[PDB]
């Protein structure tokens, strides 16, 4: 009934609610605007002396690797706040609650999504108002969005099943952050080694971890059909999982 | 809220053994016993914290149930007030001032409802945490120890308040509590837990009774 | 261990105000105040949790302070046996068998003592730490609520273990808590504070000595 | 006197006696030495058809970013156990003993770092008894173990001054990792890009951050005057803090 749906979503509001109050946030808002800014103002006006001409690209891809991580810490955050401060032990009472746990949480990693989204938008524009250059396309920004929230929702889900496995936090934080800066530094240092290399290599488009975390500093992007298919399909098997999970693990 | 046959054992440690429990038609049920002897367990099993019982919890999942176990869960950055509000808004109905305000002044409050969590006593958690279990207007209400780190005006009149609340709301409250003389404040009956199962049940001092039943364990 | 003109506040809190505290050849102290008083405060000037409390505290540090402060504080995925040991040569003077087991079994924890501390119940858990905290075998003992979450029988049993003690070593207990029947079974004097300040200092029921003094701030 | 120095002691065993016990060392050792086989197996012996002739020093750097990594976790795991489970307020009650307990976990980071040093040593000799090629010499092993001794305790004091500066223990792990894996991951991509780029790589000479992180690869090393200098300097600063923080911090 709505009433589910109602309470649900109250949990969702104040995750968020939380998230536009702390000054923290505040704070790496404006470290990357500062970043972005930096980059467009130093050197993409001025490096080859051109006349005051910026390639957007360059720095939207900049703009994305930042805000995807933050976005990341911020989803880890979401999803950890109950067991760190233990009121998950106040939710997890019955299956009703608990599945509507799941959902809330799920609600809530889209929407930190969607805001990262649109900060990277504003971000651009802001940029593009400032200087000379092609304007990007709408609908590339567009795209960018569902980068954002396939990148995040699979990570999300993932380390979000992780949590609940072992009730802990500050291994998820970890997680998140190992597995983004692992793939682009481990790739160019071994991959190219074994006589599997180009084997290993190519397997790498069929993994999300390795797919998705590269893709976070492209200008652009385009999926195949099978690894858009893949990384959908773990999103739906993670959540799948926690709520069979969460139905049975006691609290 | 209806207990059959529940059996519930940590490897070879069997804390619960064929337990049965309900309210027959009373309000206020105590349950007393040593420490190890597993009330909390009972109350998990109840509250639904648990689901490896092997035997039937009988809940209209209709209801709800407001509870509080072992340390008081608290948002510690945020303050009291927002706590409440919180979860009324969360796993209550929704935040309900009028109550809300009859609950801090009753217990008295008032003074650092506004003030962060982190920086409150343990008491002060401990009456705030029995206020946010209330805010869901619960009919079954749950309670581990809750007075236990309550001052003796603090208790008495959290107690005789939630006395009040089960007219008020057609309440049922389960109380598993030292102090023995909190409850026999507020009590209709109580239950003595031994050995995975109910001993005595006693309808209505009570340290009297606990101790011909339990002091031979270590006496 | 000499409290001289403490005071100490949290921002526009004050919490102590000039407080002075000394022993006055006494052995048991008890500490007795309001939920919101300072009573955990004083206790952590006197372990030297505090180093902002303007004032003087006058520890001679050749001594060893053992405490308790708040909820229990244990290594979790290890033995209650193990954060004995432990605690004993780190914090203590060494592992001392003998002392160590005389507490284990007057407390009657024996039966858990090897198992693992996150499977300990609440009051497990405070029996385990008032007996880390006597392991340093200290001079001082400072107790924050020491029964607070103890069943009536181990309530009686640690108390009346402590009091031999002070004895056995040359010891001095300042005790803050709530059970007034508690200090009255091990004490010699309890001190009631109040406003930042000591208000009586009584010699020797308790609980209507606390009311008269308390009851009229909410009522 | 000897009775303080031994209460020390007494903490520094406990810290290390919890790591030869747990399983999860256990399995991380295997974890290494089953990737360094690997390597030698699969390729160092076959990618060329060579008459299975190996360069031990290919292995020797991994084996080290392997055991940094997992050494600086497990640095960061004795420095926040405390805090974690609440015992620093058992240990911080009198300045004697507050200064005692950060004497006490940096000789327990020191151990640590003997302890993985011991562990690269013992992985590559087993390789060079194993396959064929030129001995590493002793000296290099021994330098090595400089590199891990001032690699991790610098990052060891660092954290710790963090994790009692905020006494959070979650994002000290997340630290550990973050920095680790960030330094090579940003050189690359954008150091070459402002005009002051080649300024900002020769900067990094000179921040231990930088050196430290991107020596973690490295086959061998020689540190600069200076940047030997700026390190060791550095670790014996933060050691400093350590202390005048904790003589004054509230617990
Ligand atoms: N997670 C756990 N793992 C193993 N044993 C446990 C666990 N939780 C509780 N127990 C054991 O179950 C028994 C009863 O535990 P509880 O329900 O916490 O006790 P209790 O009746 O609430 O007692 P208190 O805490 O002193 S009021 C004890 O013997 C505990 O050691
Ligand atoms: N970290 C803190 N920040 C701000 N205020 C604090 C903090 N700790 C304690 N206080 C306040 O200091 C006062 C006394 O605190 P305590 O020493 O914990 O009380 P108490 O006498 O031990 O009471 P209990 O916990 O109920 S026995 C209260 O008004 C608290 O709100
Ligand atoms: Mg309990
Ligand atoms: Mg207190």
């Amino acid at each position: 009934v709505p009433r589910g749906s109602h309470r649900i979503l109250n949990l969702v509001k104040y995750d968020l609610y939380s998230i536009f109050k702390s000054p923290l946030t505040y704070l790496a808002i404006l470290v990357v605007s500062s970043l972005i800014a930096t980059q467009s103002i130093l050197m993409a006006n001025s490096m080859d002396n051109p006349k005051h001409i910026i390639v957007y690209g360059s720095v939207f891809a900049a703009a994305k690797w930042l805000l995807l991580i933050i976005g990341l810490m911020f989803v880890v955050k979401t999803i950890t706040r109950d067991f760190s401060q233990g009121t998950i032990q106040l939710y997890m009472s019955k299956v009703k609650t608990r599945v509507g746990y799941i959902i809330s949480k799920t609600i809530s990693i889209i929407l930190i999504s969607i805001l990262f989204a649109l900060i990277h938008y504003v971000i651009l524009i802001v940029v593009q108002a400032s200087s000379n250059g092609k304007n990007l396309a709408f609908s590339k920004y567009v795209d960018n969005l569902w980068f954002f929230l396939i990148f995040l929702l699979f990570f999300g889900l993932f380390l979000f099943l992780i949590t609940l496995a072992s009730q802990k936090t500050a291994m998820i934080f970890s997680l998140g952050v190992f597995l983004v800066l692992i793939v682009p530094f481990i790739k160019p240092f071994i991959t190219f080694i074994p006589r599997y290399g180009e084997k290993v290599l190519d397997a790498f488009d069929y993994i999300p971890f390795a797919y998705l975390t590269d893709k976070m500093i492209s200008s652009n992007f385009d999926f195949s059909n099978w690894q858009w298919v893949i990384s959908l399909g773990s999103i739906v098997i993670f959540f799948i999982l926690n709520i069979l999970y969460v139905a049975k693990k006691d609290i | 809220m209806k207990l059959e046959h529940i059996t519930k054992k940590y490897g070879s440690n069997v804390v619960l053994n064929d337990i049965d429990f309900d309210f027959g038609d009373s309000r206020i049920v105590g349950l007393i016993g040593k420490n190890g002897v597993g009330k909390t367990t009972v109350m998990k099993v109840m509250n639904g914290n648990i689901i490896k019982f092997d035997g039937k919890v009988d809940i209209d999942n209709a209801d709800n149930i407001g509870f509080l176990i072992e340390h008081p869960k608290l948002y510690d950055n945020k303050s009291g007030l927002y706590n409440l509000k919180l979860f009324a808004q969360v796993l209550g109905k929704g935040f309900d001032k009028a109550y809300t305000d009859k609950i801090i002044d009753a217990f008295g409050m008032r003074p650092y409802i506004k003030k962060k969590v982190k920086k409150y006593s343990m008491g002060m958690k401990q009456k705030l945490a029995i206020a946010v279990s209330l805010m869901n207007k619960p009919k079954f209400l749950i309670l581990d120890e809750p007075t236990n780190g309550m001052d003796p005006d603090g208790s008495i009149d959290v107690l005789t308040t939630i006395k009040s609340l089960v007219n008020e709301l057609d309440m049922r409250i389960l109380i598993s509590s030292h102090k023995l003389e909190d409850i026999e404040l507020i009590c209709d009956r109580a239950v003595f837990l031994r050995d995975g199962h109910f001993v005595q049940d006693v309808n209505m001092s009570l340290r009297d009774t606990y101790f011909n039943i339990n002091q031979r364990g270590d006496k």
